[PDB]
DNA sequence: GAGAATCCCGGTGCCGAGGCCGCTCAATTGGTCGTAGACAGCTCTAGCACCGCTTAAACGCACGTACGCGCTGTCCCCCGCGTTTTAACCGCCAAGGGGATTACTCCCTAG
DNA sequence: TGCACAGGATGTATATATCTGACACGTGCCTGGAGACTAGGGAGTAATCCCCTTGGCGGTTAAAACGCGGGGGACAGCGCGTACGTGCGTTTAAGCGGTGCTAGAGCTGTCTACGACCAATTGAGCGGCCTCGGCACCGGGATTCTC
């Protein structure tokens, strides 16, 4: 039930940010299946950086470097 | 007895969220999600607060960047409503498989 | 010295060629030893000092 | 560019939304940073003509 | 004087397929491939060592770079081969 | 007093010392440890051995005795982790795997 | 056409109810045999799906040889090229359909893996 | 005489071209094109035949990948014949503008 | 007759390498247009590597480094 | 023609965005030397240009037929809206576990 | 007018014979990796301080879940025409290949001046601390699409 954390009006909020007049009802679980692989793909390269740092906490410093390694370098939290 | 046409208030709130730039994702359920997806590899994980905000910004940017692409795929499909087949063709043309 | 299975502590007949972990029978190998996470094999070998 | 994007929206303060407005309009800068995600910047308002309803 | 890996990879092919011939262009592709793999692994290791404020490259940062670059079952077979090779080499006593 | 190279000390056929040379004056780090070229050499050993295995099986699958770049291309593109690693590289004189969409067939 | 199919389905259901009321033991044995056959077919399908995941298996080598032969080259060849495609989601859908058929056979048997080892 | 169905010998030509590994552009018009396209950036420029082969292989892979992307976008649009808007959609959703 | 130096069945050959069935007539000049916008980005980078090296001929090296740049890398000519 | 729903003008803490002093390393200056970059000079590979035979590939006109496209009737499934209700969030207190850092040491990696 | 038989023509089958044709092995060589010796400083261990972050309170409240009326949008279906596939006649200018010429790639030699290295120095940019006004927030009136 913890996987039901992301809520359907939040997916509607993300959809109306894209500027779409009509949303069908299957798009919510499609985006759920899309996002579930996607964040795990950066959790893959964050916790190994954390482990090689001999650290047991994650920070804003290794997650930006994981995104910079894969190829969506993000500004705002240093790096 | 004032009933709006469906889609007009959708476009109006689309405009309001076009001036808006705030976070559209609830914080604590996403924190629960990242803890339950990070627990599977090395347990008792401490998390910094700014990492969750960075994860929020990246998931929101990836969602809007995929949604503009699937909007283009849908308007190219001579339709107004999106489908799973537009989402698969967006993933195929952008190349993340 | 006698050889024991690293997972259960029973009599270890076999030994996996990949991560050098002794196991007891086929079900332990199929369920535990082969689809094991990386880094846990060294912690298993830490108990008898073979890391 | 960020200063001009500050003065056209009446503010004397630089916000990252003004930074997004300043990077995305210039096309050469836009493909310079076509792989860069900004934080708290938003997206430009573009409305498709087929999605725009009615006539004239 | 120029450098190529050709005799080593030739021997690797003779260990598993003795009766198999070779195009020179195939050596050009495979030499470029092994150089490209060495390229990405080495700068990933250097980048990781520059991250941890360390001035030394050892087996553990290239182990982490192999875990970063390669897919998971290739990563586990590669670190298995590397660990058995480095423990065989480390037994110089 | 005379002893042989580190490659057979580690039991490898790729040159450990040449890899150590390239890691030294490749300006990746100011200090290079001893065990790094052995590990890197073993990784290159396994990668080259697996690629040669798939190429040899592809060349056996066409009833030839030589390695054509078509065999390398089909061996890389047929297998899926080699598809993910080598997705962005175009093999010189490789060709394209045969595929037809199901709706484009004469279904009748 | 749909009404005739519905009447045929209702007649088949009435015939099945009459067979259950007449010979419950024979219908129960037939439904148990059908459930056993469906379970054996699903077990064979699961064994094939598990064997297809192995890269070093002989089935993977046969698939590679079939891909090489399809590259090397007819309605039968076109049908083989269509049927040689990868279908993991269709395999999951077929497993769900086989589980539904096994559940239907179990319901027909009702109407008419252990931890020790 | 005996004819063929339009779209059946085209399958045979498709499988012939997807077996054959040979080069599909004549070398002298391509070398004239790359010489007159390199003349704009810098004059008195000589060339190498290996560079010619590398350039031609790069552009041949580029039209090939773009072309099944266009074909997939076309069958996405419930059609068989490809058109120019399929190319523009493939370029826009592939990222190059 | 330089930009149309490639011929009408050449796009057909590159088409039937790509597994297509039916092809229109207006796409040939558009494929020639994406030829122009591809080869500008290739040989401008190639001539930067050329006259950086104090040479007025392009070798096999600078072209594959130019191809190495944008991520469309090609083997076979790496030596 | 009305009505939600906006845009626009004015009052309010506030708390988070500009100065300022203290000062501690880090940029600056000078001297020395040993090598690497630049230039001159050299030998031959290899790139450009053209002539000519062969011919398979390419242009052009003709036509025939599937397939792109225009229209149409229809389930029906998404969209606006009232009603619970349920978890998100803000204010806060306490712990203690984990990161930073100091400080010597020795070994192993540069030469 | 059709059919059956006989005779001639041609394919072929399998080992030749010449006979190239592109591959894998037996000798030089030179230079760079390996052994041995010296140094010093970079991880390594570890203890201690302090800071932030994980739980745990509780109220309350925007906001999600859920059910319900209704309306265009997606669905298949059918007809109209034309555009792409097919084909043969007629070029043409790609391809081979051959030769002739010369720029320019590439290697060597030699020099000297730019830059690493080292020791002393002074100043400027980080930081704790202090102070105040731009903007969000709230309240209420003008104004614009929509029905």
């Amino acid at each position: 039930d913890n996987i039901q954390g992301i809520t359907k009006p939040a997916i509607r909020r993300l959809a109306r940010r894209g500027g779409v007049k009509r949303i069908s009802g299957l798009i919510y679980e499609e985006t759920r299946g899309v996002l579930k692989v996607f964040l795990e793909n950066v959790i893959r390269d964050a916790v190994t950086y954390t482990e090689h740092a001999k650290r047991k906490t994650v920070t804003a410093m290794d997650v930006v470097y994981a995104l910079k390694r894969q190829g969506r370098t993000l500004y705002g939290f240093g790096g | 007895p004032h009933r709006y046409k469906p889609g007009t208030v959708a476009l109006r709130e689309i405009r309001r969220f076009q001036k808006s730039t705030e976070l559209l994702i609830r914080k604590l359920p996403f924190q629960r999600l990242v803890r339950e997806i990070a627990q599977d590899f090395k347990t008792d994980l401490r998390f910094q607060s700014s990492a969750i905000g960075a994860l929020q910004e990246s998931v929101e940017a990836y969602l809007v960047s995929l949604f503009e692409d699937t909007n283009l795929a849908a308007i190219h499909a001579k339709r107004v409503t999106i489908q799973k087949k537009d989402i698969k063709l967006a993933r195929r043309l952008r190349g993340e498989r | 010295a006698k050889k024991y299975c690293d997972v259960t502590g029973l009599k270890g007949f076999y030994k996996s060629p990949t991560n050098n972990i002794r196991y007891h029978n086929a079900e332990i190998y199929q369920l535990i030893v082969k689809p094991m996470a990386p880094g846990v094999d060294q912690e298993y070998l830490k108990l008898r000092g073979a890391n | 560019l960020a200063g001009n994007a500050a003065r056209d929206n009446k503010k004397t303060r630089i916000i990252p939304r003004h930074l997004q407005l300043a990077i995305r309009n210039d096309d050469e800068l836009n493909k310079l940073l076509g792989n860069v995600t900004i934080a708290q910047g938003g997206v430009l308002p573009n409305i498709h003509q087929n999605l725009l309803p009615k006539k004239s | 004087r120029k450098e190529t890996y050709s005799s080593y990879i030739y021997k690797v092919l003779k260990q598993t397929h003795p009766d198999t011939g070779i195009s020179q262009k195939s050596m050009s592709i495979l030499n470029s491939f092994v150089n490209d793999i060495f390229e990405r692994i080495a700068t990933e290791a250097s980048k990781l060592a520059a991250y941890n404020k360390k001035s030394t490259i050892s087996a553990r940062e290239i182990q982490t770079a192999v875990r970063l670059i390669l897919p998971g079952e290739l990563a586990k077979h590669a670190v298995s081969e590397g660990t058995r090779a480095v423990t065989k080499y480390s037994s110089s006593t | 007093k005379a002893s042989q190279s580190r490659s057979a000390k580690a039991g490898l056929t790729f040159p450990v010392g040449r890899v150590h040379r390239l890691l030294r004056r490749g300006n990746y780090a100011q200090r290079i440890g001893s065990g790094a070229p052995v590990y890197l050499t073993a990784v290159l050993e396994y990668l080259a051995a697996e690629i040669l295995e798939l190429a040899g099986n592809a060349a056996r699958d066409n009833k030839k005795t030589r390695i054509i770049p078509r065999h390398l291309q089909l061996a890389i593109r047929n297998d899926d982790e080699l598809n993910k690693l080598l997705g962005n590289v175009t093999i010189a004189q490789g060709g394209v795997l045969p595929n037809i969409h199901q709706n484009l067939l004469p279904k009748k | 056409e749909k009404e005739r199919v519905a009447k045929e389905e209702e007649e088949k259901k009435l015939k099945e109810q009459q067979w259950r009321e007449t010979d419950l033991n024979g219908w129960i044995k037939d439904k148990r045999l059908k459930l056993n056959k469906l379970i054996k077919r699903r077990k064979e399908k699961l064994k094939l799906r598990d064997e297809m995941k192995d890269r070093k298996s002989q089935v993977s080598q046969n698939r590679m040889k079939n891909l090489a032969s399809l590259a090397e080259d007819n309605d039968e060849d076109w049908l083989i090229y269509t049927d040689i495609t990868q279908n993991p989601e269709a395999f999951e859908e077929a497993l769900e359909y086989e589980y539904k058929d096994i559940v239907e056979l179990e319901r027909l048997l009702l109407e008419h893996y252990d931890w020790r080892n």
